[PDB]
């Protein structure tokens, strides 16, 4: 929910995909709050198409390998298998710093109080 | 310098901060002030520095590399009025220099390639000395005007910074500190249950990653996030309806 | 679902017509009507235990 | 009385019986999906019977018979003016819905010779196609083309003889969501209606109830059911408000 | 019979024409993935694992 | 076919792709080369698709 200003005038991206065997998807985003946000499959920004509104407290982003665009949770809008992400975006915090996980698919339980994760355990031992 | 370092404590950092919590902060700031009445100004480093001024006088800083020629450069003045305000704006220009003792409400340049503008409120609510200086790293351009911060996504080739006092006054005293930082220094805020200085315990450190220990790092000891951690920014995945409880 | 459209019986009758959807909301009454009775009987067992 | 009907028995024993209430008959709709910017479609299945070789002995008038007498089309509207024909349009489109309009051609508007849809295979009838449907692909035919499933087509509304089918081809998704009137102009679908009983569809959920508005914030996803797959709360995409 | 789809956009899968096929269940017919042909015996019993 | 409909293929509607549908079974004789046909209907033992 870092809401700045984007004074590009070179047609920026803010977010830059790059598909299997060579395709570029280039989303962008603005506020109202509420996130318009665009779409272009192209090489330039020749069209515009509609994505949708992310609500306004956006506090995770996830790219899954096949298109999945997970946004707090929930399923979005699928996407083309992904090769590698251009992007640019920041943080209100100015204080400390993020993390950006690799990260694979693994069975555990959850804790969930309030719609948020309490407390995690693992399953990869018999006991 | 320990209570204008202890003013720097008070105003700057309360810009954003939150209760009861403790991060690792870097940004490009003061260590040792400069006064400087020469009136140009011409110093050319890696990043901005901040200025500091409570008496009645306009002020104006300009941003570039070198002159180019689509690259947008910085222009600002911060100008007694009524209430004291200050404009910035992102444009061009090839004539011109920074030997002007004039006017300055909106005075350099009507360049034909300018994108932003904005004329910011400055809060200069406190009687002491408040700090307000910028910042730039590559492409993304930082304001530290009032009370908040806002940021622009330019591009920064960025190296020579144009500071001068245009007026010629014959001989008034300025207290008025400027700074130009080129450097890479870090800190560690703390505010854990309040030192009573103003509410925190501060601490510059020497070298490298200090004791600031941010929870959001980790070490991945087996590909296993460790047990005791918040996950106020970890979530389940899923696509048909989230869990309550 | 026993062996129908959807689970929930909104969704049924906003896509037949009246004189077909009562067929497949058949199945839910059914179905359902039984498992009340698996519920029913393990609860009487409990009652006179 | 209603206890006494769910009895069985016009003398009740004095205790605890459950009862309810029949809720209404006329309410209020409401329909709430993510916001998208509209884009309408108007297709209309348009059947026309010659009657001017066949006068008033099209009731005689055997099965493939009237074949040579169909007229079956697709008139896809055009946003700039008048209307298209077509075989077997295919929707890329966000919003549609499907219209149907049969005309004799001399006044012939009686029982004895109709023709209307008839859900034969889908799980969907055609006089219900215009309520908020959902899809992921949908596709048209009126040929014997790839079969998905197909409506019947038929003549006597007494004696339902069938001329040809129009097979449609999808599948489930949330894509492509029918409208009935065209909700034009807006970059915003709405209805949201308050504190009484209504009749909602919500993102594909569907039911009554009463929906209200509080103040608690949740930072997950749109919405949240309950063990048993109904709509407990949801959350509007374009504030951060959540209802019950 | 029953019929396979065969679809142009694997986004948005639109259908040109079916492939039906024509079966019912019995033992004479038996598919093979890589053509095991020269030997009147098939084989692979593997043992102890 | 993709000499009439040069890069707007994905522009094309669904019938127009079956004009431009070239659809046979390649069954491939133990001779030499390979045969093309519409509908074969197997009567040997062993096949693959
Ligand atoms: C997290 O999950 C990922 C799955 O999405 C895991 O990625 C898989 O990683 C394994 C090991 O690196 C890959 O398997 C290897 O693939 C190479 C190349 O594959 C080709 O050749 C093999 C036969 O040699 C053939 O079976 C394949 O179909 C390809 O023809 C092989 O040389 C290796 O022998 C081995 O098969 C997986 O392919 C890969 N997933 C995919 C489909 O890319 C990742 O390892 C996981 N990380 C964890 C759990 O730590
Ligand atoms: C979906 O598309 C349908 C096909 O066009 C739409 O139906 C059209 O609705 C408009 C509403 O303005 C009609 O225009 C009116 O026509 C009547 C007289 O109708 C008769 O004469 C016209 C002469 O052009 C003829 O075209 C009709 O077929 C009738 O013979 C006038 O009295 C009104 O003032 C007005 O001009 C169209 O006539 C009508 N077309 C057809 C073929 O029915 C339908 O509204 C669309 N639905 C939507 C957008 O939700
Ligand atoms: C950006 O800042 C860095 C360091 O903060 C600049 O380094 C400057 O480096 C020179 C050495 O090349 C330092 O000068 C030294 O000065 C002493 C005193 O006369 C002299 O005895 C040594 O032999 C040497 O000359 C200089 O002090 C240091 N300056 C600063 C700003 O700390 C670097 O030059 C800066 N970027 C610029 C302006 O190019
Ligand atoms: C985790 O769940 C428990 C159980 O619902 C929550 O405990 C409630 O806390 C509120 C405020 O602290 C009290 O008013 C309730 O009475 C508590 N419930 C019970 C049963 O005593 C707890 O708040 C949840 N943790 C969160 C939301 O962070
Ligand atoms: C504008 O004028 C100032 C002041 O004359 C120039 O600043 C000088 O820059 C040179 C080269 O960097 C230094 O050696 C001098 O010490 C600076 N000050 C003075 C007083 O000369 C500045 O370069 C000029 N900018 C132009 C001409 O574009
Ligand atoms: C900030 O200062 C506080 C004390 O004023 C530190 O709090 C102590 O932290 C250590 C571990 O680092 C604990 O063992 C002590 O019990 C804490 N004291 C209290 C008051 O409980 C705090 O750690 C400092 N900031 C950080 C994160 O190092
Ligand atoms: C570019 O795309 C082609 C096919 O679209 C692919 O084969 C190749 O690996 C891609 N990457 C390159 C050339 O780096
Ligand atoms: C992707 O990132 C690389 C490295 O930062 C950059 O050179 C390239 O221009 C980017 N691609 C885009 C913006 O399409
Ligand atoms: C710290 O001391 C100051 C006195 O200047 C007081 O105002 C403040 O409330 C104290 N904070 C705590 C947490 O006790
Ligand atoms: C709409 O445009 C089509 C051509 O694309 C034209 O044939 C038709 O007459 C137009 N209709 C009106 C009334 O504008
Ligand atoms: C549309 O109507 C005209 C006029 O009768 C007819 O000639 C044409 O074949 C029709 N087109 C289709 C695709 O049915
Ligand atoms: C196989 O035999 C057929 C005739 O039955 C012949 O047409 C074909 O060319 C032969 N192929 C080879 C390569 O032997
Ligand atoms: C086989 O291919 C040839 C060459 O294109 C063609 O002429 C012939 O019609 C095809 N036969 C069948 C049965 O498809
Ligand atoms: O069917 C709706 C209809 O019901 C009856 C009356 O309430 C009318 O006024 C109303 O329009």
């Amino acid at each position: 929910s870092d809401t700045d200003v984007y004074t590009d005038s070179t047609t920026d991206d803010q977010l830059h995909f790059t598909f299997e065997d060579n395709t570029t998807a280039s989303i962008t985003c603005y506020s109202s709050n509420s996130y318009l946000c665009f779409a272009n499959f192209s090489h330039s920004s020749v069209s515009r198409q509609f994505l949708g509104i992310l609500p306004p407290t956006v506090r995770e982003f996830a790219f899954g390998r096949d298109g999945s665009i997970f946004v707090n949770g929930y399923k979005y809008f699928s996407l083309q298998p992904i090769k590698s992400v251009n992007f640019s975006i920041s943080s209100v915090e100015n204080y400390g710093f993020w993390t950006i996980a690799y990260t694979n698919y693994t069975d555990v339980m959850v804790d969930v109080n309030g719609t948020v994760i309490t407390r995690l355990f693992y399953c990869d031992s018999p006991l | 310098h320990e209570d204008n370092c202890g003013w720097y404590n008070f105003v700057y950092n309360n810009k954003v901060g939150p209760n009861a919590k403790y991060s690792y902060i870097n940004t490009q700031n003061l260590n040792i002030p400069n006064v400087h009445g020469v009136y140009f100004d011409v110093r050319e480093h890696n990043s901005d520095g901040v200025w500091d001024q409570i008496d009645r006088v306009g002020l104006l800083i300009a941003i570039h590399g070198t002159s180019h020629y689509s690259l947008l450069m910085v222009l600002q003045d911060g100008v007694e009025a009524s209430q004291p305000h200050v404009a910035v704006k992102i444009c061009h220009w090839n004539p011109g220099n920074i030997s002007t003792y004039h006017q300055f409400d909106v005075n350099l340049g009507d360049g034909g390639q300018c994108v932003f503008n904005q004329r910011f409120s400055l809060d200069t609510v406190l009687t002491a000395n408040d700090f307000y200086g910028f910042q730039w790293t590559d492409t993304y351009v930082d304001i530290y005007l009032g009370g908040t911060i806002t940021k622009v996504w330019v591009v920064n080739d960025w190296s020579v910074v144009e500071a001068s006092i245009s007026s010629h006054w014959n001989a008034l005293n300025y207290g008025y500190y400027i700074q130009f930082v080129n450097r890479t220094t870090y800190y560690a805020y703390n505010s854990t249950g309040g030192s009573n200085y103003t509410h925190l315990q501060l601490t510059e450190c020497h070298t490298d990653y200090c004791a600031g220990y941010a929870k959001n790092v980790f070490v991945p000891i087996d590909g296993k996030i460790p047990e005791g951690f918040s996950f106020s920014n970890w979530f389940l995945l899923t696509d048909k309806s989230t869990l309550v409880q | 679902n026993f062996q129908a459209i959807s689970s929930s019986i909104a969704e049924i009758y906003n896509r037949l017509e009246k004189v077909e959807a009562d067929a497949q909301v058949d199945r839910l009454i059914t179905g359902r009507l039984a498992a009340l009775n698996a519920y029913v009987a393990q609860t009487l067992t409990q009652y006179a235990e | 009385n209603r206890i006494k009907c769910q009895q069985l028995k016009h003398e009740l024993p004095d205790g605890f019986y459950s009862a309810s209430m029949l809720v209404k008959k006329d309410l209020p709709k409401t329909f709430v999906t993510m916001p998208q910017f509209y884009n309408w479609m108007n297709v209309t299945l348009h059947v026309v019977l010659n009657d001017i070789e066949k006068k008033a002995d099209i009731i005689l008038a055997g099965a493939p018979e009237l074949a040579s007498l169909a007229d079956i089309h697709f008139e896809i509207a055009q946003a700039n003016g008048s209307v298209v024909n077509v075989t077997s349009v295919c929707v890329q489109a966000r919003q549609l819905a499907l219209f149907y309009k049969y005309t004799s051609l001399q006044g012939l508007y009686t029982y004895s010779n109709l023709v209307q849809l008839q859900n034969y295979d889908c799980p969907f009838s055609p006089q219900q196609f215009n309520n908020y449907l959902q899809f992921e692909t949908l596709c048209f035919d009126v040929s014997p083309a790839v079969a998905g499933c197909k409506w019947s087509l038929v003549h006597d509304v007494k004696w339902r003889t069938q001329f040809a089918t129009i097979t449609v081809s999808y599948k489930d998704g949330a894509m492509i969501t029918t409208m009935p009137k065209a909700q034009l102009g807006f970059q915003d679908i709405s209805n949201i209606v308050k504190d009484e009983c209504t009749d909602y569809n919500i993102y594909g959920f569907q039911g009554t109830g009463i929906i209200r508005s509080t103040t608690s914030r949740l930072v997950a996803g749109l919405y949240y059911t309950s063990a048993s797959g109904d709509l407990l709360g949801f959350k509007i995409s374009t504030t951060g408000e959540i209802f019950t």
